[PDB]
């Protein structure tokens, strides 16, 4: 229906077009009657029948008389409707300042006419003339006149000049420049010009009149002479429970702005002194910036509820505006809402429905069977055999939710795992059930936690759902690709119990023919679960090339872990199952088994291991009591021996032989210490016992304690938690962050005493109250990444670049952090891969880096690689296949049309509640930094040199002397420039010193030109250059932190990606989060959008603008196409929240935040939008452009084409 | 709770919320990325529209 | 310095002075010589006499209001009778002198001062007078416009040296012709439309018989007549600003803001010094306050609510609220309706309506409940929606009845269609069906009622009986 929304000033003429009458009185109803008033804020002349196909009068009462107007009345014989589609308007006695264009600062009219602010508000509020026009008279236009001095130069020259007082002044002025005429002066004085200061003023002023006589607006339309009046259904006045009524704000606004309107124009017939008519122009200027925009003028207008009255603005903008509350995010029908009980007999693709909740949800489709099989004749039939609740409702219910998915949604949706298709099985009861495997996915607890559910309803949407939102489908993690269906808790505790090994067990040492027999003796009572035996196994694999090998040989086992094997499948190696699986072994399996077999296998075995392992643990029972807590006898001696040195330190103390500040430190440190052994003792009790063997002898044993089995499992538990209760508890913070000296010696076996107990207080408050600020902080991080990246979408396939990123492991000192077969897994080799030392390919161009390839070049030893990236792609909208590569969540190249700006954003965010010279390799030594290479040629040591035992080249053997987690993120996602930031060498060249001007010094460079740049150092700044040297572009003058913006501009892109992927993921590893790093490069590419022009050339282009980079690329290809010289240009880093606000949609702008000004520029600018991005696709409620929409867009793309 | 259709808002035309007005479940910002990120075009219409 | 229009409205009202008793005699005094001065600018036309005179000729034939023709008698229908008659004998007087012995002839010249001075001692209504003021100003205006026409047409020296006498005689049409200047021969074209104008001119000048000389003088004096008065009463009503505020001060927080009840006021000094009498001795706070009193009150009862109340109304409510005021406080407790209609002396009915009458409507943003996300207008339904529900049977009975009429023989089927509006834009009546082929009444309505009772059978009405 349209392609476009433009947006632009109203003209008097266009807001008379839009109106079907003018409301002349601020009458509503009566008090009577309760009828609409002739000429009122509500008229039904005006706006349209109160009544459908009825007239106020009520002579013309039905459809035959549609579109009659009423003689005696007035009113249309129409639909009620209208009256929320049809506007009015009142034609202002005096004209008044738009707030909009006034007080959003930049002040389009004071850029427009060149005066300051306070001068305008002075004209506007009556308290100064200004000339009009100056004829043959020395004034000029614009400047002030005062009241006294506008009496003296009327008496010196009378008519010849023309001076005026309000908002009719500022029209007049704004009415007689002559925008061409002006621009031309700019450009000439620029042309003619040295500060910068003026260069940007002029800049601005000129960009602002080039945007006005582009767009076709007049200036003078920023200044009201007639103003709409909105629908009256939209400001409603409606009649509630026991006879009260309730309005909207709105008409108080209009009604205060109708009655100053009237007064005026009474004031004007009824001759009034001027200062009156003064006053009441002020008064309807003030109702009018009151009605648009309240609070921004001066004091905001209150009700007789003593709160601001809401405006249009209010309407318009905010958290609880249009955009948000109702346009990106809606309240929908078929949805319902319960408890969530768990369900551990259901699939993995089925979840528990109650029936009360289907047959609600279902209801017309339950009405359409019953139509169709005959029992009901009409609806209402159908309508009463349901609420009768007949048998035949509930067969034709389950035959609707027979095969149709449902969506369940949990509150907070981090992600897009957190809403999941599933199958319903009714079921009697309230309470939805969640397979158990699914919870870590929507981060459920069943304490009480809430569910929605949701009905798909036409077949696009229920295939969806089947095929991209289905729980099978959705069984690997896209933050990271590792699966995220692992089991936990009570299956990882029963599979560890039914796989543990005991000595000297019943049934020891007997054969077994398989895993049946193992079986067959478990049941008959004649082995125990942890007996160690020798069982017949058949083992296959399947190789990487797809070669099945079957084999058969007796393996020493358990006959808990033959019977394990009973359900592993066909594939896998034995020696997966063959140990104590622990929660990390039981992920190993489930990855190995999706890496080697596929997706169908996966959620079987899956199934297969959660029934196992809760039957098992329900078999095993663990229990925890009060003896399970064993606490160490060498915890009291370690107490007494602490308190006694304490005692002799505070002896030496009161000697003088030691500070305060050494005592303090030095018991913190002897605290710790007791805290360590007490704790090392502690789980050396608890992880061993004596058993005696077949044999007679005494042999240790890993040991059965329900707590120590419950942490070493992986279920509930670290080694911290197994400290408090039966080691000891520590030292703890007092409020400030101090930490106090005396430790809770106590665990929670025998208790604490009171100020233990309030220690703990004091930090656990602490915590608490991070957590509940955290999330929201994290909050509105996710939301920033989601504005700021909702563009991307993978829109081709090869983008046909050559360009890349170098990728190497990742090194932090002596010691690897991620190697590279983490790092490449997934990324499309860009330059051709060669062996170190050799020049056969490896690796071709143009090739996904599998896990097989992974392999190989992990036994090739191949150090640097060059893979294509998110950044380094040439698309013109979105990116492509290859520089994105494997979409994790799936496995395979990513398809055409995946949001995967939404898809980075989520990972990036969804963590966020989480967040808070010897050698020792031998090899090589190079210099670049120091480096310290192995034999094979792969660099393993990475340190520092500051301004040696070996020189270049000279071997190094092993042991030699050669010699805040979140606020860093949102800090460097926006590009933040430090407090104190690192002095940068701007141009390559030799340095020298300069005059130590008074206040700060200065400095200079001669660069290979013989040029002389002047650097401005302050005084207090450790400088690192010497006189004499040529320092390179990138070095470092003054040490601290380095400013993203000075590394893009001096070092380049590669640089600064680097810089941000590097610092965000040492914040995210230090808590143990794993996200890829293209997402991050999403992001960043997202930062990398804007280009300020430095050399204008012959493209429609002007110095210093801060363009899109993209159009400038397209106008260059153009260029060169015509052979004409190009534009250069410099990329600006731009924080999220301000790349969000700059693009070129103005809907996804305005929806974001800051509408006020989003929209004041728009309007000025004449700008029109596309809708080529998702949010506004969603706000116009078409089909996003990404996805299952994707062609369809596509096709439209094709018809505008032709 | 559970809704097939019911009331509507005066001015938005939309489903009421809460038990006691028989309202419906809200469809927020973070729901509607999750379907972009799904790809899921037409449940998002759906949810959207009708 | 500020942006509150209050500040900046007393900063413009403090730098007037106060005035005393003597301040306020001098303005009035000043007002009057300015209405004077009108009123004898308007007694020196022609016609403006012979208005007042039969004014009074139909009102003392007891036709006519006494209170319309005059207001009141200058002194330095007992009275009202002779006064008129001897006006009407010094007209009289001047209209024998008026040609007759000549217009510079003594006689003429002091009958009109004469008459000038009798009507003096006259206060006219100022409706009639401001309509005889309208009537010289059209005239002098359609003058003005005549001349500025005349002007643009020619364009010089010639014409300002012959507009004393000669503007509109045929003198200086003929000197025009006469003349044989380079520019005169398109002034000689233009003349035929200068001729028209000056025809134009033609029957105004005899509407009036004083040539063009007169009639600016009578403008002129006019002119400045009016413009002393304006500017004595606004020298007047910039002194009395400082009493409204103080009056406007004690009416705040009624639903109206403090600068409309100042602007309110402001409206009542008008007013008030429109008829402001200096006679009667007493000052002018007093008269003022309570012209300013009354602009509060009206104003706040017509623009206070946004339901309009009747002005008799609220009194009736502010009469309520006072007389349960009083036995609230005089018995202790709420005073229930029917002690309240018994001492209203009205019907408790009457009581109860005035009670509940309007309360002001409630807005649609107030919170409920401790959430700033939570607004009363988010739980209003739309009542005039029809339930899908109803929208589904609506259409399967119209697909039954399409189907049951289908059953049916076609002239008793369109028959039915006809006379009940099925899928037809009007319903007709017995008329306009019969017109279909035979224009027979009785015949339709016994082929309808056959219809029916054939379709009533119940072998074709069970698909209908379901739709009860
Ligand atoms: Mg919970
Ligand atoms: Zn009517
Ligand atoms: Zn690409």
């Amino acid at each position: 229906e349209f392609d476009a929304i433009k947006i632009g000033l109203a003209s008097p003429d266009m807001i008379r077009s839009w109106s079907f009458g003018e409301v002349k009185k601020p009458e509503t109803i009566n008090y009577r009657t309760f009828k609409p008033e002739r000429d009122g804020l509500f008229c039904a002349r005006i706006f349209g029948p109160v009544k459908d196909y009825e007239c106020l009068c009520g002579k013309y009462k039905r459809l035959k008389h549609r579109g009659v107007i009423c003689e005696k009345c007035g009113v249309e014989v129409t639909q009620t409707k209208v009256r929320r589609d049809r506007m009015g308007h009142i034609e202002l006695a005096s004209p008044v300042a738009h707030i909009w264009f006034l007080k959003s600062l930049p002040s389009r009219i004071g850029l427009l006419m060149d005066m300051p602010l306070r001068d305008i508000e002075r004209v506007l509020y009556f308290e100064m003339y200004v000339v009009t026009e100056p004829g043959m008279t020395d004034l000029e236009r614009g400047q002030m006149l005062t009241e006294e001095e506008y009496l003296d130069r009327l008496e010196e020259w009378g008519d010849e000049f023309t001076a005026k007082m309000g908002a009719e002044a500022i029209k007049d002025l704004l009415a007689s420049m002559d925008l061409p005429a002006e621009a031309e002066q700019m450009r000439e004085e620029l042309d003619t010009t040295n500060s910068e200061t003026k260069r940007k003023k002029l800049t601005k002023r000129l960009k602002l009149v080039e945007a006005f006589v582009a767009s076709g607006n007049k200036p003078e339309w920023m200044i009201l002479t007639v103003l709409p009046v909105l629908p009256p259904d939209l400001r409603p006045l409606v009649p509630l429970d026991g006879g009260r009524f309730a309005t909207s704000d709105l008409n108080d606004l209009y009604r205060r702005v109708i009655n100053r309107n009237n007064r005026l124009k009474r004031l004007l017939e009824l001759a009034a002194p001027d200062i009156i008519v003064r006053n009441e122009k002020r008064m309807l200027q003030e109702s009018v910036d009151a009605l648009l925009d309240n609070g921004r003028r001066g004091r905001a207008i209150t009700g007789s509820n003593k709160r601001p009255l809401k405006s249009l603005a209010d309407m318009i903008k905010g958290k609880q505006g249009r955009f948000r509350q109702n346009l990106l995010g809606k309240r929908v029908d078929y949805s319902g809402r319960s408890v969530i009980t768990v369900g551990p007999y259901l699939r993995l693709h089925q979840c528990g429905l109650p029936k009360k909740m289907a047959l609600e949800l279902f209801k017309p489709f339950i009405y359409s069977k019953l139509e169709t099989r005959g029992l009901a004749t009409t609806i209402k039939a159908a309508k009463k055999m349901v609420e009768r609740e007949e048998a035949v409702v509930w067969d034709i219910l389950d035959e609707v939710i027979r095969e149709h998915p449902v969506l369940l949604n949990r509150a907070p949706t981090l992600h897009r795992l957190g809403i999941q298709a599933f199958e319903p099985v009714l079921i009697e009861g309230k309470a939805i059930q969640l397979h158990p495997l699914v919870c870590a996915a929507y981060n459920a607890d069943f304490d009480g936690d809430q569910m929605a559910v949701h009905v798909p309803l036409t077949l696009e949407a229920q295939l969806e759902a089947r095929t991209l939102m289905m729980s099978t489908n959705n069984i690997l993690s896209p933050a990271s690709g590792d699966p995220i269906i692992v089991p936990s808790q009570d299956v990882v505790l029963g599979l560890y119990y039914m796989t543990r090994e005991k000595i000297n067990a019943k049934g020891e040492g007997m054969y077994l023919t398989g895993p049946a027999e193992a079986e067959k003796a478990y049941r008959t009572k004649t082995a125990e679960l942890h007996a160690r035996v020798k069982v017949r196994i058949t083992e296959t694999i399947k190789h990487e090339n797809g070669k099945l090998t079957t084999e058969t040989k007796m393996i020493d086992t358990t006959v808990g872990r033959a019977m394990l094997w009973q359900i592993v499948p066909k594939g896998l190696p034995y020696s997966l199952v063959n140990q104590k699986l622990g929660k990390k072994q039981i992920s190993n399996l489930l990855n190995e088994a999706y890496r080697k077999l596929g997706l169908k296998d996966t959620v079987i075995f899956a199934d297969q291991i959660m029934y196992t392992g809760f039957a098992y643990a329900a078999l095993s029972g663990v229990s925890v009591g009060i003896d399970d807590m064993v606490v160490p006898a060498a915890k009291y001696t370690e107490i007494a021996e602490a308190e006694e040195e304490v005692r002799e330190i505070q002896e030496q103390f009161q000697s003088g032989l030691v500070t305060a500040g050494e005592r303090y430190n030095k018991v913190i440190d002897i605290w710790a210490s007791t805290n360590d052994r007490v704790a090392k003792a502690m789980m050396e009790n608890l992880s061993s016992e004596q058993v005696i063997n077949r044999q007679g002898e005494q042999e240790k044993q890993e040991s059965f304690n329900s707590i120590y089995m419950m942490a070493d499992s992986g279920a509930r538990g670290s080694a911290a938690q197994i400290r408090q209760l039966a080691g000891m508890r520590g030292l703890m913070a007092r409020p400030d962050g101090s930490i106090i000296e005396t430790p809770i010696t106590a665990n929670f076996k025998e208790g604490l005493n009171v100020l233990q107990y309030f220690i703990s207080t004091h930090g656990a408050r602490k915590g608490l109250a991070d957590t509940a600020l955290k999330t929201a902080n994290s909050g509105y991080l996710t939301r920033r990444l989601v504005d700021v990246a909702q563009d991307v979408v993978v829109t081709e396939h090869d983008c046909g670049t050559l360009e890349g990123v170098v990728m190497t492991p990742h090194i932090e000192g002596g010691d690897v952090k991620v190697a590279l077969t983490e790092l490449a897994l997934g990324r499309v080799v860009s330059e051709d891969i060669l062996k170190p030392g050799t020049d056969e390919v490896l690796i071709p161009r143009n090739t996904l880096l599998d896990e097989k390839w992974c392999k190989v070049i992990n036994d090739n030893s191949v150090d640097q690689i060059k893979v294509r990236s998110v950044v380094t792609c040439d698309s013109d909208f979105g990116c492509c296949a290859q520089c994105y590569g494997r979409d994790l969540a799936r496995g395979h190249l990513v398809n055409q049309g995946e949001a995967v700006g939404v898809i980075a954003a989520q990972s990036i965010g969804e963590p966020g509640t989480q967040l808070t010279i010897q050698a020792k390799n031998n090899g090589s030594v190079k210099l670049h930094e120091l480096t310290i290479i192995d034999e094979f040629g792969r660099t393993k040591e990475k340190h520092k040199l500051p301004y040696l035992s070996k020189a270049d080249g000279d071997a190094v053997a092993a042991g030699e002397t050669v010699a805040g987690g979140l606020p860093r993120v949102a800090d460097l996602f926006e590009a933040r420039k430090p407090k104190e930031p690192a002095i940068l060498a701007e141009h390559s060249g030799t340095v020298s010193f300069g005059k130590e001007t008074k206040g700060k010094r200065r400095l200079i460079i001669t660069r290979d030109s013989g040029d002389t740049y002047e650097e401005m150092i302050p005084k207090h700044r450790q400088l690192n250059v010497f006189e004499g040297e040529r320092i390179e572009r990138g070095d470092v003058i003054a040490d601290g932190p380095e400013s993203p913006h000075d590394i893009l501009r001096l070092r380049g892109i590669h640089a600064v990606t680097t810089y941000i992927a590097n610092e965000v993921q040492e914040v995210y590893r230090l808590q143990g989060v794993k996200i890829n790093d293209k997402h991050i490069e999403t992001i960043v590419r997202q930062m990398l959008r804007k280009c300020t022009i430095t050399f204008a050339g012959d493209s429609e282009f002007l110095p210093g603008e801060t363009v899109e980079y993209s159009q400038v690329k397209i106008a260059n290809r153009k260029l060169v196409e015509e052979g004409k010289e190009p534009a250069r240009f410099e990329r600006e880093l731009l924080g999220i929240t301000k790349a969000s606000l700059a693009t070129e949609s103005f809907i996804s702008a305005a929806s974001f935040q800051e509408t006020t000004r989003v929209l004041t520029e728009a309007a000025v600018s004449g700008k029109r939008d596309d809708l080529r991005g998702l949010k506004e696709n969603v706000i116009v409620g078409r089909l996003i452009p990404a996805g299952t929409g994707f062609a369809y867009h596509q096709d439209r793309q094709a018809k505008r084409a032709q | 709770h559970a809704r097939s259709t019911g009331s509507y808002s005066l001015v938005t035309q939309q489903p009421l919320g809460g038990k006691a007005q028989f309202g419906g479940q809200r469809f927020g910002e973070m729901e509607v990325w999750a379907l972009e990120a799904y790809g899921a075009a037409y449940t998002l219409q759906e949810m959207l529209t009708v | 310095r500020t942006t509150d229009p209050v500040r900046m409205y007393m900063r413009e009202m403090g730098t007037v002075e106060l005035l005393t008793r003597e301040g306020e005699i001098d303005i009035a005094k000043r007002i009057e010589d300015g209405i004077n001065q009108v009123q004898s600018a308007i007694a020196e036309y022609p016609g403006t006499i012979p208005y007042i005179l039969e004014q009074f000729d139909r009102v003392q034939a007891e036709e006519l209001r006494l209170t319309d023709l005059i207001s009141g008698f200058v002194d330095p229908p007992e009275l009202a009778r002779e006064k008129f008659n001897e006006l009407r004998g010094k007209f009289q007087n001047l209209q024998l002198a008026v040609n007759e012995f000549g217009r510079d002839s003594h006689q003429a010249s002091e009958a009109s001062d004469l008459v000038l001075d009798i009507f003096r001692e006259f206060r006219l209504t100022p409706k009639q007078f401001d309509h005889l003021v309208e009537t010289l100003r059209t005239s002098m205006d359609r003058v003005r416009t005549q001349e500025r026409l005349v002007m643009k047409a020619v364009v010089k020296k010639s014409f300002i040296a012959l507009f004393t006498g000669n503007e509109s005689n045929e003198e200086w049409l003929d000197k025009v012709l006469a003349s044989d200047k380079p520019y005169v021969a398109k002034v000689r074209e233009q003349e035929e439309e200068i001729r028209r104008s000056i025809q134009k001119l033609q029957m105004i000048e005899q509407e009036t018989s004083l040539s063009v000389e007169r009639i600016k003088d009578i403008s002129h004096r006019m002119s400045i007549g009016e413009a002393k008065a304006r500017r004595a009463k606004k020298e007047m009503v910039e002194a009395n600003l400082r009493l409204v505020i103080s009056i406007a001060k004690k009416y705040t927080n009624r639903g109206l803001q403090f600068l409309d009840l100042i602007q309110e006021g402001n409206i009542g000094l008008m007013k008030a010094v429109d008829k402001f009498e200096y006679r009667r001795g007493y000052k002018f706070s007093t008269y003022a306050t309570w012209w300013i009193r009354q602009a509060i009150t009206r104003s706040i009862a017509d623009q206070a609510r946004t339901i309009r109340i009747p002005v008799h109304m609220i009194e009736t409510i502010n009469k309520l609220n006072r007389i349960s005021r009083q036995m609230l406080q005089e018995m202790g407790r709420e005073p229930l309706p029917e002690e309240l209609a018994e001492r209203m002396q009205m019907p408790e009915d009457k009581i109860r309506k005035v009670l509940k009458i309007a309360k002001e409507p409630i807005s649609m943003e107030t919170p409920i409940g401790d959430d700033e996300d939570s607004h009363l207008g988010d739980f209003i339904e739309d009542t005039t929606l029809e339930l899908p529900l109803d929208s589904a049977t609506a259409t399967s009975l119209k697909a039954a009845t399409r189907d049951v009429l289908a059953g049916l023989t076609p002239r008793e089927a369109k028959v039915l269609r006809m006379r009940f509006g099925i899928d037809m834009n009007t319903d007709h009546t017995l008329e306009e069906v019969g017109k279909q082929f035979d224009v027979t009444r009785e015949r339709i309505r016994q082929i309808e009622a056959k219809a029916l009772r054939k379709l009533r059978h119940p072998s074709r009405s069970e698909v209908l009986r379901s739709f009860l």
